[PDB]
């Protein structure tokens, strides 16, 4: 017998036990998240650690099959996904050095707080204390210090630790047969071996990079918009050639510019649609708004959701019973056993999220039939792209017409259609260059391309240079400013915030075509389009069995990421926003400081 | 006077494990096969070589019904030229089989919080079964070429495995209750009758 037929007996014998073991410490888990307490934290811990012990030993026995001699791609899929190494090629020594490094960074961030310069009492977190400030404040020296706290008493607490986290990290990368930690985290872009689907780890920076340059036009017009709506709200602050300063974006980072909304909303006197007064006229309870949303993806030729998904879901906070976690979460069980946890409340959000999550259980159901390992998206990407476009679907005025949530008199203008896509670029468009430009610096601080003595210095340049956003006071190389960010400091990779973006208007448009939608983009849905539903069904069935190039391919008809789907859905934002900046500067110049 | 006794079959408290699936004989009996086909009760009852509808109006020589549990998922491996897991290694039914084979899920009594693992199933066999073939033998399975001794035990593998059995479970992973009815026709007398030919 072979070494492929012997690895596929091994996989049938993983399979069966590792679906009942997951299930296990799903189970336990989800009894904790619905029921908060000590007795099943315990439960909890025992079963991921019976679980984490059962892929251990298995990775092990997995490792006698050689990849060389597996033919089925299939099979190689799940060895791969099984021998793959991570920390383990570290000695104890380092790894226990590199766990604590990681648990002193992340409790440093989620316990950062800073104190009024004048009393050392009134000290405020990051949540909800700064954010707040950075959310709503209008004044400039408040959301300066807000921001600069934060930056100089945790991010220099960070400093230190992130670079032997960088070395570590880069240590176990090499171990593991990549160049650096950057490198690694790219791996779950790769396809090796499908003839005319293949993609190397360094064609990311590359697509990433082409797809950028072709989204600078709609980002410099949105960018100069705000700017000189900014030089409203903060009057001898800004300069209508320069940088946005750091601290005026709305969050504590710019990492969406969402509240700006009120400063730059382009017609302040049209209310935006927000159906949450109807259905709370029409008595709308969180059975009915999951009862719509899985009409939603009936009307397009996928199936209800099953008994078991309406009889275990938790679809409203439990309140004076137990205590729940709240988080919005689609949970994939296993052993056909989906669910929902979610405080549904009755406001339009809701209802949009309702959508959003099953989605994601749309996605699960499909792809259950996939072997146990190959059980997910296509790439990082993928699921929360597919969880996306369920909301834009959901909330154009003509799919609420159609649920009697918005009058069958009512229409759209020109003002709040714009209204509503300046809005979403705030917090589409305005995350891309934040969210590669991050990246970016961490790819090359991971190749060694950036020396320590220069990463503020090269991290300013490069908002400066591709977000258009300068520091508010200079900062030398005791800072970590991206350390200062959640995702940073807790060592999560932030590239698939830009991949997926891309990946659901590339969705969104070919499922548009498929129902033979007419007019802008921006106001297709695709309900009663079993066209539409079943080309994305040939991609969600798929899971993890495919390369993620060619799951795209069945939606998109295309294998590449491609961000002129994202153009179009801006394309009438674009138009406008070129009139609004004909008497203005377009771009920006690194020149310029608040400091200078 | 001697109705046959499928309340005894389809109303057991035990079922057994389908690689030891169970097997009783129905001799010497009347059969309203209407009563179990108008059922509520079944999720599946399909015939095979006989309809349905016209059961009263039949004659065999021999009645069996054998008996069993298996996953959700898994009961269309029990009908006429399938492949599986179910009916490669546990049981087998022929190309020319006339007979029923009547499913309901059992969600209900073979569950249990925390799973019931009580039932067994063969996961490897060095060839396929036979039809009606029953393979209640346990040794070690050899997937590679080393054998399976007492020091060696690398590619081998124990036979059965357990289903695990939670409530919580979807539909397809819920164990079913199975009865395959095979009608049988010997030259010979026939000992099972609808009611419609009861006078032998
Ligand atoms: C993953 O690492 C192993 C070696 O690491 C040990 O085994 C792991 C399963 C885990 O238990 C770790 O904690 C251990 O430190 C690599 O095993 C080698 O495999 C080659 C064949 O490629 C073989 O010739 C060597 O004898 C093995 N070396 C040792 C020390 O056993 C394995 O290849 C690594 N996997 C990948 C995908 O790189
Ligand atoms: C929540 O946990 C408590 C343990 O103190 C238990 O008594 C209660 O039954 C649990 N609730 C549910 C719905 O399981
Ligand atoms: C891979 O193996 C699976 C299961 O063994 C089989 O169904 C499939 O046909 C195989 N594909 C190839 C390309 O060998
Ligand atoms: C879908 O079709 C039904 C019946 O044809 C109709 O009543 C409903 O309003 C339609 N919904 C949408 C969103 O088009
Ligand atoms: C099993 O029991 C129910 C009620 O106890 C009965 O109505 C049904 O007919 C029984 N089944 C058979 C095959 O006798
Ligand atoms: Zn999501």
């Amino acid at each position: 017998s072979t070494i492929e037929e012997q690895a596929k007996t091994f996989l049938d014998k993983f399979n069966h036990e590792a679906e009942d073991l997951f299930y296990q410490s799903s189970l336990a888990s989800w009894n904790y998240n619905t029921n908060i307490t000590e007795e099943n934290v315990q439960n909890m811990n025992n079963a991921g650690d019976k679980w984490s012990a059962f892929l251990k030993e298995q990775s092990t026995l997995a490792q006698m099959y050689p990849l060389q001699e597996i033919q089925n791609l299939t099979v190689k899929l799940q060895l791969q996904a099984l021998q793959q190494n991570g920390s383990s090629v570290l000695s104890e020594d380092k790894s226990k050095r590199l766990n604590t490094i990681l648990n002193t960074m992340s409790t440093i961030y989620s316990t950062g707080k800073v104190c009024n310069p004048d009393n050392p009492q009134e000290c405020l977190l990051l949540e909800p204390g700064l954010n707040e400030i950075m959310a709503n404040s209008l004044d400039y020296n408040e959301r300066l210090w807000a921001w600069e706290s934060w930056r100089s008493e945790v991010g220099k607490q960070l400093r230190p630790l992130y670079e032997e986290y960088v070395v570590l990290k880069n240590e176990m990368a090499r171990a593991n047969h990549y160049e650096d930690y950057g490198d690694y985290w790219r791996g779950d872009y790769e396809v090796n071996g499908v003839d005319g689907y293949d993609y190397s780890r360094g064609q990311l920076i590359e697509d990433v990079e082409h797809t950028f340059e072709e989204i600078k036009p709609l980002y410099e017009h949105l960018h100069a918009y705000v700017r000189a709506k900014l030089m409203n709200a903060y009057p001898s602050y800004i300069s209508p050639i320069g940088c946005l300063p750091a601290h005026l974006l709305g969050d504590m980072w710019g990492r969406f510019w969402t509240n700006l909304y009120s400063l730059t909303v382009p017609f302040g006197q049209k209310p935006n649609i927000d159906v949450t007064d109807a259905m709370v006229d029409q008595a709308w309870d969180a059975q009915r708004i999951f009862k719509e949303a899985e009409k939603f993806f009936v009307s397009v030729g996928l199936p209800n959701m099953t008994q078991g998904f309406w009889e275990n879901s938790m679809l409203t906070d439990p309140g004076n019973v137990q205590k729940a976690v709240c988080h919005p979460t689609a949970w994939d069980l296993g052993k056909g056993d989906f669910r929902i946890l979610m405080c549904t409340k009755v406001t339009m959000d809701d209802f949009l999220t309702a959508h959003h999550e099953m989605g994601h259980i749309q996605y699960d159901m499909a792809y259950a039939a996939q072997p146990f390992l190959l059980r997910n998206g296509a790439n990082e990407g993928f699921h929360e792209a597919v969880g996306e476009i369920m909301s834009l679907s959901a909330a154009t005025p003509k799919h609420l017409k159609s649920i009697g949530l918005l009058s069958p008199d009512f229409q759209e203008d020109n003002e709040t259609e714009i209204n509503f896509l300046l809005k979403q670029a705030l917090t589409i468009v305005g995350t891309l260059p934040f969210t590669y430009m991050l990246e970016k610096w961490r790819w090359m601080v991971f190749k060694g391309e950036i020396p320590k003595d220069q990463w503020m210095k090269k991290w300013w340049e490069m908002k400066r240079e591709i977000v258009g956003v300068v520091e508010p006071v200079p900062h030398d190389e005791t800072y970590c400013d991206p350390a200062s960010l959640f995702h940073v400091s807790n060592d999560y990779s932030f590239i698939r915030y830009y991949t997926r973006t891309l990946y659901q208007f590339q969705f969104q448009e070919a499922l548009c075509q498929a129902a033979k939608h007419e007019g802008p983009l921006h106001k297709c849905d695709i309900s009663n389009s079993t066209e539409a539903g079943q080309k994305l069904f040939n991609m969600l069935r798929l899971g993890k069995s495919e390369p993620w190039t060619l799951a795209l391919e069945n939606v998109v008809g295309a294998k590449n990421m491609n961000v002129r789907p994202l153009l179009n859905y801006f394309e009438p934002l674009f138009t406008w926003l070129k009139d609004q900046n004909k008497n203005s500067f377009v771009g920006w110049s690194t020149d310029w400081s608040p400091y200078a | 006077t001697n109705l046959c006794p499928f309340g005894e079959v389809f109303n057991a408290t035990r079922f057994a494990s389908v690689y030891a699936w169970n097997r009783k004989r129905i001799s010497n009996c009347v059969a309203d096969y209407s009563v179990l086909y108008n059922s509520a009760s079944f999720s599946t009852f399909k015939c095979y070589g006989v309809s349905p509808t016209k059961l009263n109006d039949l004659c065999f020589t021999n009645v069996y019904a054998d008996s069993f549990v298996i996953r959700g998922d898994e009961v269309r491996q029990i009908a006429p030229g399938q492949t599986g897991k179910i009916a490669d290694y546990n049981y087998k039914l022929p190309d020319d089989f006339t007979g029923c084979v009547i499913a309901w899920n059992s969600n209900n009594l073979d569950s249990k919080v925390g799973g019931n693992y009580n039932y067994l199933y063969r996961l490897f066999r060095k060839s396929n079964l036979k039809p009606f073939e029953r393979d209640i033998s346990t040794e070690i399975y050899q997937a590679g070429s080393t054998p399976c001794n007492g020091v060696e035990r690398f590619n081998c593998y124990f036979p059965l495995q357990s289903y695990g059995f939670q409530p919580t479970n979807g539909v397809g992973y819920q164990p079913y209750r199975v009865v395959v009815l095979s009608f049988e026709l010997l030259h010979a007398p026939a000992t099972v009758c609808g009611p419609k030919k009861s006078e032998n």
